[PDB]
């Protein structure tokens, strides 16, 4: 009945020293009913990495929506868009179904191209912008992610010391949620090489 | 000239042309004559036929119990404007059970060709109109013009050759205002009137139209061997 | 040159000429009058008989606006019933908001704004129509008189159509004359004379006379017709004068 | 009533000749000149203040104006059809673009919303094109400083100078002489100066002249402290006194 | 009213000819030529801008050539500011395409679009029609290498190598010589700067005056990429090419 | 709310507490509830505080516009736009206002428009949450043609018992004096009214 | 959410503070709550975080477009009008509650809003859960003529309150003044109070503690040339 | 040649509707002036009755537009009370939408900006009206701003309009350049009405009687129009030095 | 209506769809066929409310036979399933939603490879090795997760779909008549009418 907990998941990011991590469970269920484990929750545009739990068909919709909007942007402006002009982007995007919501919680994650700078932001469905220093968690098992990350987090982390660190937090917030699992994807960000990883996880 | 492409345009005389061609075709139409008692009031037509083969074209249409008119020049543009007064006579007997006011039906009428004379994209009403009726002040006879004159008589006629029938009743005035109580009197005069208005042809079973509404009689229209009476 | 065939547009000498053709139509009409009085004003108007086939006293010219406005006019009898329905609207919806009846000045610019409009676009004709109106508000008797390019202005007397020249030396006489003012009685008096030697502009049909009035004392700030007696009275008092 | 008007006002004639944009570029040819210079660390705009009575305070009416903080704008032709063009511009870079990506557009974008609105007016029922060439100077981050003319037609170019309006062929060519890729603010000011002397006839001093430059960023000017990231307007107007500072040095 | 001063911009003439759409191609004869050449490894697109200055900040300055998408680029003669209201309606259609089939916009499909558009401006609504004729290059799986044109008729057909704007008869007959089906892009490169240095009305064809761009699937494997060059890239290939 | 307005033999006064409350939390305890839609046309306001202030702000604008048009309004004509809005929106609107103004020609008048939207012309009127328990009072207390001073009292009295009883109301009593001399503004404190 | 504003001497003063929940929850525990409509007209919102910050920026660029058009520098009066208004249209629907605080060529201004319509003027106010805490500290030490320093002390004091004894608050205290003739001084995380101390223990793990499937390089790149 | 009728460009780049328009203006004959104080801004305009029949009281070409806007309108009336009605319900619309009184210079702005439209749009024609808008400002002070058929506008430190608006404008000029100041240095708005009148006739060469008049004063927070007796006083203050 | 399946085997994609169609009291058929081809290689199978599955079902068919004339192509069964999924993720937030839920079972002409997608009536697609909708996956997935493999024959693929159906006759209250099975390959759409 709850639309924001009918197919499950979760998104977590962090930064680093200069670099980013953006990681995501693999479900997709109806219910109680494992339905998918390769539904991925990450997508990108450019540089530029978006996030997003919830109503299953609306993370479809909106990917959808914000390739299109990012690709129009970019044959007029004839550059990249940004993580700090996408964010604004997605929280315009979010408040114009202001009674009519989008039943999601995106997470943004990227690196600035022309400062450096890492960055990450977290909305809530409609549009309100979380702009955090350390981490920003989203979905089904969040309350399990913002207690891992308060204690697992510290600052300036090197990229693989962080990858540790994001992977450990999401695996057990997962296996503390009915709604979460299936396997896993870390995505370890710097300024001009992605990483991408899968986890082994227990599949119940 | 230069000035009567549309009816929004006023000629260096201040004459509008669109109406003066639409009061044309009234002229181009058959005779139709009105008249009225104290008790009655009467409407006498020629109709006009397209050949010998053809119909006679029907001149007469009744708007309500108590009122109805004759038509010159544009048949459809009555049509319109008939059934117009046809509406306007049935909402004010449906929202204030109240029989419409033949003078009040004569303004609506006014008002309704007056929007046609002062706008861009439309046209005049090509058509002339004697309303005859019978409400609660007694009988009435109105002649309307498509510049939106309408206008209250005793005895008037429209069409080709209406001249002849608008001088008999201005002679006979005193006369036939005082035949109350006798329809068929009245009826007689009208188409003693109308005679005045022929030429080279005659009052025949099928060309006679003939309308009364008066005290105690509906608005009825006789055609065919119901005019044989009166020829 | 073609500068007169389209409303709305200025000639180079900055005219727009389709107004000044709209006002050849009113200069074409019967004449009728406005008398403004001591408490109140006397409308008047010429009604040509075309023919004996007329039925006297039932072709009425002079129309109330709300209860307390009289509106007369010389031109285009159909645009001038049009703008009295206008006006009518318009004094329906101010009594609607503000309770009060619409006062004269207030109803004059409701007129003139609805006239004026006419005159801003090509796909609309003006007015051919000069309309004399006024009655009693809460300051007093207002009389104004509106031409085919929204103008109006206050008057003391007012007059057009056809006979309109000798109407205004007529009317020029009483302001002079009486400075102090006119009584509503006298005014009915003397529009019917005034009326009756404007139809010398006119002489060929004979023709009927229709007044009205509202003041203050006479009618309690009512628009009423003048009928009866009284007609008869400014009848005899104009025919008497004539000759 | 209605706009009863929904046809074309301007069509190609049998030459393949647009007319009414035609007209619409010799009413800018007419108008008072005006000009555009940039530097490697600015842009310069300028025009005269031909006040049409000494009655009338000249300051009252800006023929220089802000778009955003960061973007300018000077005329050549109808004063009033680029009055409410400027109208248009200010909202359409808050409309299309600041209430969707929380900053303000660059100035490439900008002009191409301008020229948009140019060109409606050239197509659309019942309508003439607007009567004015804008020069349009900006800067923002990506782009850095630049330069853009925007016509009638709605076409719209790039310059590193160029001068509209009545003496503008003349400038032109002073500023092909002048102009090299080296210069800094100061000399694209003096650069302005000089070449505007030529096609202005009477006075020429502060008051009669209008001069904004798009240089550095003014914390002075912002109004508020506290936000490190926001550092002030890059468009600055200059004074009648700054103006005639440099005149001395002229 | 109104009808006085209305021009009637959709009407036939007494041959059956469309009176706006006639005279908006005269309109374009004057603008400056454009070229597109394909070859089996890719397509060319060559067009020259209009008198310039040297006070044209050539670097940042667009008016011939477009992006589309990153499959479909278009060449422009004619209004500038016409051409831009299209390009940008252009490049949405082919966005809705994308999100509707999760494909890119097969190229005939985006043309067949935009050419519609142009059709409906000469049948109703009594406005100017655009005064614009394009040269689309673009790519897909379907037929691989596609050459297309529109003009303000609403009109388009498929081309091997084809020219609009200023020249065309002259242009086009030069084409028509030297073409052959098996050539490559570095020859259809060569062909179409030949061609434009003997149409053109300029003294000389130099950098500053053209603009340039191609669609090669010399793009690191199978994959297409598309090339706006640069002012320098400009000079170097005219050097290369042994025109300057 | 307690609110009041009283025609005496100079004009009228309109009278009312301070208190708004949000429940049993008194959000603002000196809230100014006599508002200004003219220079000599002033309203009490009780209800929805959104409602009546979305309200008052609209008169406002349709008298200023009356003015540039017909000169002042009467008292009448601006009771009538606060009904018009009041009646026409009655499904959407829980507003009740107190209208009271002074005309040369007509002096002081006190119109009322309770819920529904009618409207009654009184020689006083009293409204609110706290009117409720000083019916008796003032019914009794009222007299026509009172000087400006004994007007004061009824009102400084009246709204003293209205404050007593009723929870809902309290903080100062503000009053506003319509004239042909002007417009007066009074304010009284606990320490004085409480004593009454 | 606690926010407040005072009034003083030569201007006012609005702080909140930096807490934003999502029921029991903290979502961010330094968040900014002291929004910027105009230069020298700032607000505080409490309420749906979304909507007070989307009305504030619907206002504030209107307002913005208003002072270019009028060649005047924006009015407290405006922002406020145009917020009731737009408030009282979508009847509460739209859930922000607002003070109001600014200087402009009228002087220094405060009020408050409602998220129905309604408005209030006020030498000190309260809004958001935290209200009831603030407005006791400011019932108790509020005086007419406070300076700049003593209308700051008493405005954070105000959110400390909150801060201390409402759930709904938390973390560190901003700041706003806005004075007469000067530059509008925002001063974020004026106090920080709440400094979350050293754990007993690092959690940073050995390389290789996961487990992992596959590794990929993902092509961020554009499509490359040659 | 439609090029004349409508709203379009000439092959000269002009508008000649507009300019038609401008024509227009001066066809009731009627010369207006507008001058600053120091606490007061000025507007006098000439009065005719031609008619004895017309009540001289309902002849006016001053319009009280808001509290603090008064504005003199040259050109025909229809137009003059269609800018007026107009401007009121833009007056009163701005005080409701942002919350305080429209300043005079930004209601001549949207006015100038309205007479834009009619230039460019073809369906609706130019106003054949000047617009002399004049108040007190809370901000700006003492001020003038004026707008015609072509959507022009801008402040005054004085100004003039009418078919001798030459023989005023030049008048005003040479006092302004003998005192290099841009107002007259006068107390009370009384004196300032003299001024106007004392100027109006040297510039004119005709004298006035309490009936050749018309007089509007804008002060802090009102503007208001003199009266037939009001204007007597200050015609005998002239004439006794 | 009730239950269909689908199966992505090594060549071909199979359907298989219940025959039953229940007017609340009375089972008023027991032939009834729940697909409709959408293109010579695309199938799709439906379940939902009644009048709307056919409705759905029929206006997609529709659509997709238009663009199959105008462009004188196939549209990939990727291309399709994009396409049906947008339709229900609009419907959704309509005045009156469609309530389908629909299976598509494709073969690639281009790629050589079978393909089967799940879309529901809020418009959420997953491509699967095999997928169901409503109560259907609940009885059948344990059967599929042990016997599955990427590499089954057409027949093998037959085989493990039997099994299926023989634990929903078991274990399901309701009484289906038996399942309509379609299969979709290389050479277009062929009905088994034995099973
Ligand atoms: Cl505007
Ligand atoms: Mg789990
Ligand atoms: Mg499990
Ligand atoms: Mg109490
Ligand atoms: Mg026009």
């Amino acid at each position: 009945s709850d639309p924001s907990s009918i197919n499950g998941g979760i998104v977590v990011a962090m930064t680093g020293k200069d670099c980013v991590a953006i990681a995501c469970d693999l479900r997709l269920g109806s219910q109680s009913l494992g339905v998918s484990n390769k539904f991925e929750k990450i997508f990108h545009y450019g540089h530029v990495f978006l996030g997003i739990t919830g109503l299953a068909t609306d993370v479809t919709t909106l990917n959808e929506m914000f390739r299109y909007k990012t690709n129009l942007y970019k044959l007029k402006e004839e550059r990249a868009i940004e993580p700090e002009t996408f964010t604004q982007l997605v929280s315009s995007s979010l408040y114009e179904r202001r009674f009519g919501p989008y039943f999601v919680g995106p997470v943004v994650a990227g690196i600035n191209s022309k400062s450096g700078k890492p960055f990450i932001a977290g909305f809530d469905l409609i549009g309100c912008i979380d702009e955090a220093k350390d981490f920003i968690v989203s979905g089904t098992a969040s309350d399990q992610l913002f207690g891992m990350c308060e204690s697992l987090y510290e600052p300036n982390l090197e990229p693989e010391d962080l990858f540790e660190t994001i992977s450990q937090a999401l695996l057990n917030a997962a296996d503390r949620d009915a709604l979460s699992g299936w396997g896993a994807v870390v995505y370890i960000i710097k300024k001009d090489e992605v990483v991408k990883r899968y986890l082994k996880m227990r599949q119940d | 000239n230069n000035y009567d492409g549309d009816t929004v345009t006023f000629s260096p005389t201040g004459r509008l042309f669109q109406v003066e061609y639409a009061l044309e075709a009234i002229k181009q139409g058959s005779v139709t004559v009105g008249l009225r008692s104290n008790t009655h009031a009467v409407l006498v037509a020629l109709k006009r036929n397209a050949d010998e083969l053809s119909s006679y074209q029907k001149k007469i249409i009744k708007c309500d119990e108590h009122m109805g008119l004759s038509l010159a020049g544009l048949a459809p543009d009555a049509r319109v404007l008939s059934n117009y007064l046809r509406q306007q006579c049935n909402y004010s007997s449906l929202v204030f059970n109240r029989k419409l006011a033949v003078e009040r039906a004569g303004h609506l009428l006014c008002d309704k060709a007056q929007k046609n004379t002062q706008s861009y994209g439309g046209r005049p009403y090509g058509v002339g109109l004697l309303i005859i009726g019978y409400d609660k002040s007694g009988a009435h006879l109105l002649e309307f013009q498509p510049s939106g004159n309408v206008t209250e008589l005793y005895g008037t006629a429209i069409g080709a050759r209406s001249q002849g029938a608008k001088t008999y009743l201005e002679r006979t005035l005193d006369t036939f205002i005082k035949i109350d109580g006798n329809p068929d009197e009245l009826i007689k005069a009208g188409v003693e009137a109308i005679s005045q208005s022929l030429r080279d042809e005659s009052l025949t079973v099928d060309n006679l139209s003939i309308a009364i509404v008066g005290k105690d009689t509906p608005f009825t229209i006789y055609d065919g061997e119901a005019v044989a009476k009166y020829i | 040159t073609g500068y007169d065939l389209s409303n709305s547009v200025f000639s180079p000498d900055g005219r727009n000429f389709q107004v000044e053709y709209a006002v050849k139509a009113v200069e074409n009409g019967t004449t009728s009058i406005g008398i403004k009085c001591n408490d109140g004003v006397v409308f008047a108007v010429e009604k040509l008989i075309t023919s004996k086939l007329l039925v006297p006293q039932k072709n009425v010219k002079i129309q109330v606006v709300d209860r307390h406005i009289g509106c007369v006019y010389s031109g285009l009898i159909p645009d001038g019933r049009h703008l009295v329905n206008r006006g009518r609207e318009e004094a329906a919806s101010f009594k609607k908001l503000y309770k009060t009846p619409i006062p004269i000045p207030a109803f004059a610019d409701r007129l003139g704004q609805y006239v004026q409009a006419h005159t801003l676009y090509n796909s609309v004709r003006p007015f051919g129509v000069s309309t004399i109106f006024g009655g009693v508000d809460k300051n007093g008797a207002h009389l104004y008189m509106l031409e085919p390019s929204g103008s109006y202005w206050g008057y003391k007397g007012a007059a057009t159509g056809k006979g309109r020249q000798s109407a205004k030396a007529e009317l020029e006489k009483l302001v002079d004359h009486h400075p102090e003012g006119l009584s509503a009685r006298e005014a009915v008096k003397q529009a019917a004379k005034i009326i009756y030697l404007a139809h010398e502009d006119n002489k060929e049909k004979d023709f009927e006379l229709e007044i009205s009035w509202c003041s203050l004392s006479e009618t309690n700030g009512l628009h009423k017709f003048v009928k009866g007696d009284l007609l008869q009275e400014a009848i005899d008092f104009a025919q008497k004068e004539i000759n | 009533m209605t706009d009863r008007y929904s046809f074309s006002l301007t069509t190609f004639s049998p030459s393949g000749k647009l007319g009414q944009i035609d007209y619409a570029l010799t009413a800018v040819k007419q108008g008072v000149t005006s000009l555009g210079i940039k530097a490697t660390n600015g842009v310069v705009i300028a025009t005269e203040k031909k006040s049409s009575s000494p009655l009338a305070m000249s300051e009252t009416l800006s023929k220089v104006s802000l778009l955003t903080p960061d973007i300018g704008a000077v005329y050549s032709g109808m004063g009033p059809d680029y009055r409410v063009l400027v109208d248009k511009s200010r909202k359409v870079a808050h409309t299309s673009y600041k209430r969707i990506y929380g900053e303000y557009p660059p100035t490439k974008l900008l002009v191409s919303e301008v020229a948009k609105i140019m060109q409606e007016a050239t197509q659309s029922g019942g309508v003439r094109p607007f009567g004015v060439s804008l020069l349009i100077a900006g800067h923002d981050e990506f782009n850095g400083f630049s330069l853009y003319q925007v016509d009638p037609s709605g076409s719209y170019f790039p310059w590193k100078a160029t001068a509209i309006g009545k003496g503008s062929v003349a400038a032109k060519t002073f500023l092909e002489k002048r102009w090299n890729d080296e210069l800094e603010l100061e000399d694209a000011i003096h650069i302005a100066l000089l070449t505007l002397k030529e096609s202005v006839e009477g006075e020429f001093n502060g008051d009669t002249i209008e001069l904004a430059i798009i240089g550095d960023e003014n914390p002075d000017l912002l109004g508020y402290t506290g936000i490190p990231t926001d550092k002030g307007p890059r468009f600055r107007k200059l004074t009648s006194q700054e103006i005639n500072d440099r005149l001395e040095a002229l | 009213g109104s009808r006085r001063y209305d021009s009637r911009t959709t009407i036939f003439s007494p041959e059956g000819r469309l009176y706006q759409v006639e005279y908006a191609l005269e309109s374009i004869s004057h603008a400056g030529t454009a070229i597109g050449i394909m070859a089996s490894d890719g397509i060319v697109l060559a067009a020259e801008r209009k008198v310039t200055s040297t006070l044209l900040e050539q670097d940042t300055s667009t008016e011939k050539l477009y992006k589309l998408n990153d499959k479909i680029a278009v060449a422009v003669a004619g209004l500038t500011a016409d051409a831009e209201i299209l390009i940008n309606t252009a490049r949405i259609h082919a966005q809705n395409y994308l999100k509707t089939y999760n494909e890119d916009i097969p190229v005939e499909i985006l043309v067949r679009r935009l050419s519609d558009i142009k059709q409906g401006y000469t049948q109703h609504g009594g406005l100017r029609p655009f005064g614009v004729s394009f040269i689309y290059a673009g790519y897909d799986d379907r037929y691989g290498y596609q050459l297309y044109t529109s003009n303000p008729s609403g009109n388009y057909t498929g081309w091997k190598a084809i020219s609009v704007g200023a020249n065309t008869s002259a242009a086009q007959t030069l084409l028509q010589m030297d073409y052959k089906d098996d050539m490559k892009v570095d020859d259809a490169i060569e062909l179409a700067l030949k061609t434009l240095s003997k149409t053109t009305d300029s003294s000389a064809l130099t950098y500053d005056r053209l603009e340039f761009a191609t669609i090669r699937k010399g793009a690191n494997d199978g994959e297409v990429y598309q090339k706006i060059f640069k002012p320098q890239e400009i000079k170097d290939i005219l050097v290369k090419t042994g025109i300057t | 709310t307690s609110i009041m307005a009283v025609t005496f033999k100079d004009g009228v006064i309109l009278g009312a507490d301070s208190r708004t409350t949000t429940g049993a939390y008194i959000a603002n305890r000196v809230t100014d509830k006599l508002t200004r839609v003219h220079d000599k046309i002033w309203c009490c306001r009780s209800g929805s505080a959104a409602d009546t202030q979305a309200i008052a702000d609209i008169v406002q604008y349709h008298l200023e516009l009356y003015t540039s048009q017909y000169g002042t309004p009467s008292t009448e004509t601006a009771a009538s736009v606060f009904k018009e809005l009041c009646y026409e929106n009655k499904d959407n609107l829980t507003a009740g206002i107190i209208v009271a103004g002074y005309d040369d020609k007509n002096k002081g008048e006190v119109y009322t428009i309770p819920l529904g939207g009618s409207v009654h012309k009184l020689p006083y009127a009293i409204a609110g949450s706290g009117s409720t328990f000083i019916y008796g009072y003032c019914d009794k207390n009222f007299r026509e043609n009172m000087s400006k001073e004994e007007t004061v009292d009824f009102i400084k009295h009246s709204l003293s018992q209205a404050i007593k009883w009723d929870g809902s109301s309290g903080g100062v009593i503000r009053m506003v004096v319509l004239t042909a001399a002007g417009v007066e503004r009074l304010i009284f404190y606990p320490d004085e009214y409480e004593q009454l | 959410t606690t926010i407040v504003g005072v009034k003083f001497n030569n201007g006012v003063v609005i702080a909140a503070d930096t807490r934003s929940t999502q029921g029991p929850i903290v979502a961010d525990k330094n968040c900014a709550k002291l929004h910027r409509i105009s230069p020298k007209i700032w607000c505080a919102g409490a309420g749906t975080a979304a909507d007070t910050e989307a009305v504030t920026q619907l206002i504030g660029s209107n307002i913005e477009l208003h002072s270019l058009y009028t060649s005047r520098e924006p009015r407290v009066v405006s922002a406020l009008q145009m917020l009731k208004q737009h408030l009282f249209k979508y009847q509460g629907h739209i859930g922000a509650y607002l003070i109001v605080a600014g200087v402009d060529p009228t002087g220094s201004h405060l009020f408050s809003i409602d998220a129905h319509g309604s408005t209030d003027v006020g030498y000190y106010l309260s809004l958001g859960s935290g209200s009831l805490a603030a407005m006791a500290v400011l019932e108790s030490h509020w005086k007419q003529d406070l300076t700049k320093e003593e209308a700051i002390k008493l405005a954070s004091d105000a959110i400390q309150a909150g801060i201390w004894n409402d759930l709904g608050s938390g973390s560190n205290v901003d700041v706003c003044v806005m004075e007469i003739g000067k530059d509008a001084e925002y001063l974020r995380n004026y106090l920080t109070p709440n400094v979350r101390e050293e754990k007993q223990k690092s959690y940073k793990f050995p390389r290789g503690t996961t487990a992992v499937l596959k590794e990929s390089i993902v092509n961020i790149c554009d499509i490359q040339e040659e | 040649g439609y090029d004349r009728h409508i709203t379009i460009f000439s092959p000269e780049g002009r508008l000649y509707q507009v300019e038609y328009a401008f024509k227009a203006t001066n066809q009731t004959n009627i010369n207006s002036l507008a001058v600053r104080g120091k606490d007061c801004t000025v507007v006098i305009s000439q009065k005719k009755v031609p008619d004895k029949l017309l009540d001289p009281t309902t002849v006016s070409y001053i319009f009280c537009i808001s509290r603090t806007i008064g504005m003199v309108v040259n050109g025909p009336i229809p137009d003059a009370r269609n800018a007026a009605l107009r401007a009121k319900a833009e007056a009163a619309e701005f005080r409701y939408k942002y919350g305080y009184d429209m300043p005079c210079d930004v209601l001549a702005k949207r006015m100038a900006n309205l007479s834009q439209i009619y230039t460019q749009r073809a369906y609706m024609r130019p106003l054949g009206v000047i617009l002399t808008f004049v108040s007190v400002d809370e901000e700006l002070g003492p001020s003038i701003y004026k707008t015609d058929p072509a959507g022009y506008y801008v402040g005054y430190k004085a100004t003039a309009t009418g078919p001798k608006q030459q023989e005023i404008t030049t008048n005003l000029e040479n006092h302004f350049k003998k005192s290099k100041i841009d107002h007259i240095n006068e107390e009370s708005w009384e004196k300032v009405v003299e001024f106007a009148i004392t100027h109006m006739i040297d510039a004119l060469g005709t004298e006035f009687s309490k009936n050749d008049l018309e007089v509007g004063v804008a002060t802090k927070d009102k503007f208001f129009t003199l009266s037939a007796e009001n204007i007597e006083e200050r015609l005998v203050a002239i004439a006794e030095q | 209506m009730d239950i269909i399946l689908g199966i992505r085997v090594q060549d071909s994609v199979i359907l298989a769809s219940s025959k039953a169609v229940t007017r609340g009291i009375s089972v008023l058929k027991d032939s009834d066929d729940k697909t409709r081809q959408l293109s010579p290689h695309t199938l799709m199978s439906f379940a939902g409310e009644a009048g709307d599955t056919v409705q759905f079902a029929e206006y997609i068919q529709a659509n997709i036979q238009l663009y199959s004339i105008r462009e004188d192509y196939e549209l990939s069964p990727q291309a399709v399933s994009s396409f049906v999924r947008q339709e229900l993720a609009k419907s959704i937030r309509s005045r009156r939603p469609y309530q389908v839920n629909v299976l598509i079972g494709g073969y690639d002409k281009k790629k050589n490879k079978p393909e089967l997608y799940q879309i529901d009536y809020l418009g959420t697609k997953v491509e699967l090795p095999y997928g169901a909708h409503g109560y259907s996956g609940f009885y059948t997935f344990s059967l599929l997760d042990h016997h599955y493999r990427p590499d089954m024959t057409t027949e093998e693929g037959l085989d493990l779909l039997k099994l299926c159906v023989q634990e929903l006759e078991k274990r399901m209250p309701m009484d289906f008549k038996g399942v309509i099975v379609k299969i979709v390959d290389k050479d277009g759409i062929r009905q088994v009418d034995d099973f």
